[PDB]
């Protein structure tokens, strides 16, 4: 309200690819959380209900993390058995 | 029938080394095999802590000293084994050394067992192979980890059925139920080969030893 307009999550559209500059909006609004944020704000979650989520999602995150460490440690593992036959 | 048995099995156990053994290797020469490198610090197992010289940057270094006792120890009996005629059968499951194993096994008389180990090989081998079947008298562990690095079953299996195991035992390896440990290096190419060597030659030299001590006692 206070501040100046036009300069918070606005894009310029290149070539007039509209398309191309309302995905480069969303995926600014995603990775600053603020889809997120309205569709959670859209009804009133209860504090414990949101420290249960809150929770939960670090735990995804944790595991999520581990999980991709692994598989990108194992990865170069999946050449071409060297010893096939014996 | 007494007299024989007398001077032939009981005639080498009278002495700390009939066959030689010493001889065979030396702590230099599984330093150039580099039977001194074990795993990171993080892989390392708890009941191996004794045999582990430290660790330089990280990496375990198993004491070659406490290895050339073990080895020592290990080669001594396998030779004693292969002098009273006893089945010595080479477990590995490192397919690296399949190949290598099986010719060694094959090159000095015994038998192998490099492949998937079957439920039951030792602890049912009279239904799979039949009621008179002979069981290995004793099993040589190249490799006492399997292919997920848990401990060959073969080890739990001849524990159980009272078959004495020589065992090369690495620093993430468990040496509780292997008789005669050996901890080195069982991963480096280098190393397999000269455990390979020496217990071929262990065992062929008993053998040989074995054939004389025969024709020396039957010829008088
Ligand atoms: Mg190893």
């Amino acid at each position: 309200a206070k501040h100046l307009k036009f300069i918070a999550r606005t894009v310029m559209v290149q070539e007039g690819n509209v398309e191309s500059a309302y995905r480069t909006l969303n995926r600014i609004l995603t990775m600053d959380g603020l889809i997120e944020d309205i569709k959670h704000r859209r009804y009133y979650e209860k504090p414990c209900r949101r420290r249960q989520r809150e929770s939960y999602e670090r735990c995804r995150r944790i595991y999520n993390m581990e999980m991709a460490r692994k598989i990108n440690f194992l990865m170069r593992k999946n050449r071409a058995d060297p010893w096939q036959g014996c | 029938s007494t007299d024989f048995n007398d001077k032939i099995l009981n005639e080498p156990l009278k002495h700390s080394d009939f066959f030689n053994v010493k001889e065979l290797f030396s702590v230099r020469s599984l330093f150039d095999a580099r039977v001194h490198l074990g795993h990171k610090a993080g892989c390392r197992h708890r009941f191996m802590e004794p045999y582990i010289f430290g660790s330089r940057l990280d990496h375990d270094i198993i004491d070659l000293e406490q290895t050339a006792t073990h080895l020592q120890l290990a080669l001594n009996f396998t030779a004693h084994m292969a002098y009273r005629k006893g089945i010595i059968l080479f477990i590995s499951r490192n397919r690296q050394f399949s190949y290598l194993i099986e010719n060694m096994a094959r090159d000095c008389g015994e038998y192998a067992h490099t492949r998937y180990f079957r439920g039951g090989m030792l602890t049912n081998a009279r239904l799979l192979f039949g009621p008179t079947v002979r069981l290995p008298d004793l099993i040589i562990f190249l490799h006492t980890l399997n292919n997920i690095f848990e401990p060959h079953v073969a080890v739990r299996d001849a524990a159980k059925m009272n078959i004495p195991t020589v065992g090369i035992v690495d620093t993430n390896c468990n040496p509780c139920l292997i008789t005669y440990p050996v901890p080195g290096n069982d991963d480096s190419p280098l190393a397999v080969h000269l455990y390979c060597r020496l217990f071929q030659t262990a065992i062929t030299r008993a053998k040989e030893k074995r054939q004389q001590v025969e024709a020396l006692y039957r010829l008088q």
